[PDB]
């Protein structure tokens, strides 16, 4: 395997959960969002980092790198924690601490 | 938030 | 699958 | 990331590295403000790990990086590690990051925001480039 010294990036598309389930079945939950299957893949060591989407001039955290193909296949969608499902938890926690 | 000072190039 |  | 490309240095200023005591990068994260990082719950972070902000080249000694102690780890109660669902942890830093050109925060969505299938987004990290 090859680990990079320098920070990497990739553009990739969001998938719908209904379509992502054609790859991953009932593993896909509402608090997940799939992205990729596009010729790139997140991989071991990327976990916890960002999936960001740009709108109105700013990048927003839409996903957190979570899991996917055990071989980082570029034709299989990656699975990310779906930040919209989790953000009420985030703002509260920052509320309180 | 969300606006890098050093703009990313894709 | 594997944790990423 | 497999089949990505090298970033412009400093151009993803919320990207952090989670490193263990030995200096080993094991996960990414994102700054959401000077005191807090969002990461994956399954990364298994504790207060003996550190958040490194401001890196580009993890093999370089010439970067002005910030190696930030973690005060507490907040794993979302909803996290289910058997299904890897609700895979999110918050890290409260002991001492605030100093924001700069290369260190700053990502935006968070509202719970009601729509991110449509087919939208092109970006992911970043120091994960494997080849399995």
């Amino acid at each position: 395997a090859n680990t990079p010294d320098r920070l990497q990036q990739a553009s990739l598309p969001l998938l719908s959960n209904t379509n992502c389930k054609k790859y991953w079945g009932t593993k896909i939950k509402d608090a997940m969002i799939c992205a990729g299957a596009s010729g790139v893949s997140s991989c071991m060591g990327d976990s916890g980092g960002p999936l960001v989407c740009k709108k109105n001039g700013a990048w927003t955290l839409v996903g957190i790198v979570s899991w996917g193909s055990s071989t980082c296949s570029t034709s299989t969608p990656g699975v990310y924690a779906r930040v919209t499902a989790l953000v009420n938890w985030v703002q509260q926690t920052l509320a309180a601490n | 938030c969300g606006v890098p000072a050093i703009q990313p190039v894709l | 699958s594997w944790p990423w | 990331i497999v089949n990505g490309e090298e970033a412009v240095p400093g151009s993803w200023p919320w990207q952090v590295s989670l490193q263990d005591k030995t200096g080993f990068h094991f996960c990414g994260g994102s700054l959401i403000n000077e005191n807090w990082v969002v990461t994956a719950a399954h990364c298994g972070v504790t207060t003996s790990d550190v958040v490194v902000a401001g890196e580009f080249d993890q093999g370089s000694s010439s970067e002005k990086i910030q190696k930030l102690k973690i005060a507490k780890v907040f794993k979302n109660s909803k996290y289910n590690s058997l299904t890897i669902n609700n895979d999110i942890t918050l890290l409260k830093l002991s001492t605030a990051a100093s924001f700069s050109q290369t260190v700053s925060a990502v935006c968070l969505p509202s719970a009601s925001d729509d991110f449509a299938a087919g939208t092109t987004c970006v992911t970043t990290g120091w994960g494997l480039t080849r399995y």
